[PDB]
């Protein structure tokens, strides 16, 4: 998934 | 709170990540990891499951996992999270  | 949602301050420092993966499920922006080793982890404020419903007052249902990277890479300080816890 997308890392913030 | 407002479905069932919690208020949580969030620390957001320019060019250092939160420490937290997001995925979109269905209209809704979902935590799926808390990095090892990460500022997340080190809060203890966010959670795998917790759904993100605004970031600084913007409604964040229906955005894309970009989108909010993106508005977040434009944000620094001390955030205003609302989560619903899972």
């Amino acid at each position: 998934d997308l890392l913030v | 709170g407002p479905l069932g949602s919690k208020i949580v301050r969030i620390e957001k420092a320019r060019d250092i990540p939160l420490g937290a993966t997001v995925r979109n499920e269905m209209d809704s922006v979902i935590i799926s990891r808390i990095v090892k080793g990460g500022a997340a982890e080190k809060s203890g404020l966010l959670h795998e499951g917790d759904e993100v419903l605004e970031i600084n007052g913007i409604e964040i249902r229906g955005k894309d996992v970009n989108e909010v990277f993106d508005l977040l890479s434009d944000m620094h300080g001390t955030l205003t999270f609302v989560l619903i816890p899972s």
